[PDB]
């Protein structure tokens, strides 16, 4: 509802996308981390890989049913394991008749039909699959190494975490969907859309971000007592149309083969996929993190649980506030609109 | 299972 | 046979205690009079009798592998999936069940409760404590045990060992036979009544083939895919499509007695704990042959029948090992025992 | 994955 | 005046001479082969029952026995355990085996000797009493399913069947299984043909002789005797040949061979063993003969559902002149056991 | 119990 | 020590404990031996009289055939018609069965070894029911309160003879052939009226060496079944123990004894004449593992199995998961008493 | 028939 909130795509040059922290820190200067969610479309000169022939006999080891309770525009959605299966078979169930992309003219009319029938004929989902596509050689935006301050877990702790610091790869075919929720530990997400048909995200302003979880312990106050930060379970979906009803600021947006997409710290996003699709994912940081890591509502109902250690973070980003935090008394509030320091050369 | 797709 | 019970309606029978200390026998005798046809019947035992004197010491019971019943679907076509959860005991279970979010419903009739059920049955999912083996008889009853029936269907030593359902609002039973497709024995011990939906076996064929028609995929995937017990379909579809089929609603202390081949499902509604098993007798030996099975995993129920052709049709054994053994089942006739009231 | 209980093909993950 | 020793004999009929099977009983019985009690028969060379055994390897037995025994010094009691049905071609597959097999020997008193000092060892097991006939139906010489005899009346007026009585039995047999010392229900006749495989053994008392047995055996086995009228008749009870010579109690020996028959005389007891793997079908029948026999057959006391053929019938059809005095208690006509069937007229 | 067959006492479980 | 039999004569006040008495004759080591015999405090009567059970019936009373020779049988238990207590004492005193005439005991095992396959004897085993009159809370066969009930608390299954009393009538020759009990538990034995039963005990410490010798001597028997002992159909005399090496103990048990089995004991024994025992299983901690590593009969379904999932969890936490995903491989030491004895040592 | 005391 707000035009500064708005999600914002950008074009950069092959001179401009050859430097990724660099870059995140210009679209912040242009305040597209206001959003909470960017678009960023590469240049036709460059590929991530020369040709995706040679992923079909690939293994899928935990795909996921996706059984969708609910009505009125509230869902509650079940993960339930699959055998595994190759991407060709995969590829079988996704191009069928009863699991194929539905036919419709316009966006809006699969939209319709996605909150028409989420809860009918369940999807696969080829979800959180270890393994990159990018070409090793690769510099430009390599997602399996995209060197950025939050491999100090791993190079400053040696701490290995499926997703955050390491690729995903993603599966799609049409009506599997992804909860709202904010990445651990209100971290960065990058996600490159391979091939396929596209994926749609709907985004809400971290400046908004309470309200939101406000409205959704008030929808789901059995799972907010057992759990404060229960959408951390990634099973609660929430419809366009509940959050105008309710006053929640949010955009749209719909990612091609091709595209780049950015989640920034505390962006509520929730989204489908419109038919048989890859993807790949992975975590990232900026100085700016650090403080919305230290505040981080974690969910604490789970032994597996992501939950990062800030202390070197602050140890060596905030020396002056350190032994303060670390005593417990720091109060410093964030201030979402704020781009990140590192866009001095920028500003 | 705890997954970052979710709750499996 | 064809006249006793003509049209195909489940019985409802009254033994006395004499009767009832057989159970075999009037297995046969309610066969004598046509229950079969239908698929299901019920037998009220004798106000005197009890499995157990009560049921105030079950707390600690545990139910190691209860289930949430997600279900997916419309216009009376279901698909079921039990998701595993953490084991929990009788009196966890019972406190859940009788919650606000998961009670019983306010009604005033049972088609008003029935109707609830097919309107809500895909919200809220509720919790079954299903497939626990166990049971609540006390260790000296010697009628009617569910945990030592002895009929001939201990001759393969699963099966003949006796389960226990904790069930609540809405937890529900796809369509489906028992495997083998064996006769089944239920009593519910205490609590909320349980409904049931029944096809005559004579039509049993044609429930499949609808199903068929409503779930292609699964067909061409399993040639007996109801054998997965993921099925639900609403008896306004059966009658929607010319498919007879009966309901009846099971009360505290009584048994139900499911046939060979005899399609049932319904659904608990509320808080209540009955006890099970498979059985067999010797009409079940042909049904046990010209089963269709389960084809799509290794740990489908299979019961080898070699033993049951040597014992009670020897001079058959040779024509049913060369695959000759063509034989047509006559779902009314009665199980041979049964001469003795006809 | 999938067991094949007697209520049927039982989900655990 | 004929074969005043009782001893086995033997009989080659031409296929003539095979043609009516009761005919041909009355013939041997012409002969004196009933003061044995025991008799051999082998059939013309061309005669065969079955053209081929080979497709019967999956024909059930339904209540195999293992044969348990128990005793010493000649004195034996034999327990029959029932087991889980099997077919012919399990069963012969632990009969050839090295635990079951038969052992090697030099002459037939070796097998003889071994099997008296092994019997309690090693149970066997015994296919006995199979309901089922090996006879192909065209067979019209001899057939152990249609005798024609005397004894169809039992159904003919009763409408009830006996198994084993009328009606045929199979017997599929190893080493060392056995039969014990006994006469047949309601002191029958019996037909016993072996089909195929190994040899079975054979001892028989001659009927004149019966009584001493049968006081021997109670003086043996006192208990049982108290117990039951006729213990003899629930076929537990084998007794080594030398206990008879020891005792007195004349008896011969008599082996029987493949594709031959052995007919057993009205209360002519006998016992033995099979060799190893074979098959024998059997059942009872009578002649004219036998009706007297049938009339003082002291049966089984001690069961109740132990075989009881009623004879009024046979005595209102046959013996007229007596139905009177015999049903009022009266006839105590003795049995001389020489005397042969009366239907040996035409030939003595 | 006991059963009395045309061989004898046949003893069964 | 020596691993010999061990026998204990407790206060009643050690006696009112029952797993507690247990817990200390381990801490003295009795376990060890196999067997282990309790007798109780004079005054302690678990009846008061044994006239008022004539009539009770026997419904399976078993005949015993055993064949074999040189030290080596096979028995097979022949069902008979139902009988009385009257019945069955009538037959066991009478001539045709009563106990041949002996001086020492040495002479009566003597005839029991050489007359063991003749003139087969009547057992009247695994009845159901119990002798102890109802508020007898000492040593109650039928409510001994171990962790074995654990099964019973929570799904209610019960195994009769195992969870339940069995009595069992005996006679002159009457045997039960080597064993050991059900899922490897504890056993309770007490006789209550009439006659000896002698038992032999093999040590725990040397089982494995009784099966070896067993599956050489019954190969096909072995073959079929990986556990054949427990079909508990082989007999097998002293005399081929010692030929062969086993070390074994023996000891009779009186009128009013107690016999105690300790897991992975093989034992067997006969019976002197007309008597009456009862007996069930019962656990403690060290148990369990032994019902892990348990090696069960494998030929037929209707074989004693015991889920060991409740015992291992609720005492065995730390092992849950990797027992449950097969992992667990713990070397059971038969030296080593029960971890309840603590308090003694 | 599986009993305690051996097959009966
Ligand atoms: O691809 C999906 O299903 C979900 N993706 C994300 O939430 C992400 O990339 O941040
Ligand atoms: O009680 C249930 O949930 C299911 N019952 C049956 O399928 C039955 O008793 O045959
Ligand atoms: O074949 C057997 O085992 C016994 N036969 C007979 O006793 C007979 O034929 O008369
Ligand atoms: O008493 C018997 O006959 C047998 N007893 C046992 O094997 C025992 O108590 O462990
Ligand atoms: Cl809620
Ligand atoms: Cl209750
Ligand atoms: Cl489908
Ligand atoms: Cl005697
Ligand atoms: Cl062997
Ligand atoms: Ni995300
Ligand atoms: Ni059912
Ligand atoms: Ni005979
Ligand atoms: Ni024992
Ligand atoms: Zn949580
Ligand atoms: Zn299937
Ligand atoms: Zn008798
Ligand atoms: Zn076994």
């Amino acid at each position: 509802l707000n035009p500064s909130a708005r999600i914002m795509t950008f074009y950069p040059t092959m001179e401009e996308f050859r430097n990724f922290s660099r870059y995140i820190a210009y679209i912040e200067s242009q305040g597209a981390h206001r959003a909470g969610l960017a678009k960023v479309v590469p240049p036709k000169e460059w590929k991530p890989r020369a040709s995706y022939d040679d992923i079909d006999d690939l293994v899928i080891p935990a795909p996921i049913q996706q059984l969708v309770t609910g009505q009125s525009g509230l869902f509650t959605q079940y993960n339930i394991q699959k055998k595994a299966m190759t991407v060709r078979e995969f590829r079988k169930i996704a191009n069928s008749d009863k699991y194929c992309t539905p036919r419709y003219s316009e966006f809006e009319e699969l939209e319709r039909k996605y909150w028409k029938n989420l809860t009918f004929n369940p999807p696969i989902y080829g979800a959180d699959v270890n393994g990159t596509l990018y070409e090793k050689h690769v510099d430009e935006w390599n997602i399996g190494r995209l060197r950025t301050i939050l491999d100090l877990v791993e190079k400053e702790s040696g701490i290995t975490i499926e997703g955050v610091n390491t690729p995903y790869l993603y599966f799609g075919m049409w009506k599997t969907s992804f909860a709202w929720h904010t990445e651990d530990m209100d971290l960065y997400s990058i996600n490159y859309l391979h091939f396929g048909e596209p994926k749609s995200w709907y985004s809400v302003p971290p400046e908004h971000g309470k309200r939101l979880e406000r409205l959704a312990k008030g929808f789901f106050p059995g799972s907010a007592q057992s759990c404060e930060a229960f959408l951390r379970h990634k099973m609660t979906l929430i419809s366009p149309l509940m959050l105008k009803k309710y006053g929640i600021p949010f955009d749209k947006v719909t990612q091609e083969a091709g595209e780049f997409m950015i989640t920034f710290p505390y962006g509520y996003h929730a989204g489908f996929n419109h038919g048989f699709n890859c993807a790949e994912s992975t975590n990232f940081a900026t100085r700016r993190w650090i403080e919305y890591g230290k505040q981080a509502v974690l969910c604490s109902c789970r032994k597996d649980m992501v939950k990062i250690s800030m202390d070197v973070f602050v140890r060596k980003f905030q020396p002056e506030r350190y032994k303060l935090w670390k005593a417990g008394k720091d109060n410093t509030v964030i201030d979402h609109t704020l781009p990140t320091p590192e866009a001095a050369e920028f500003l | 299972y705890n997954t970052k797709s979710g709750w499996r």
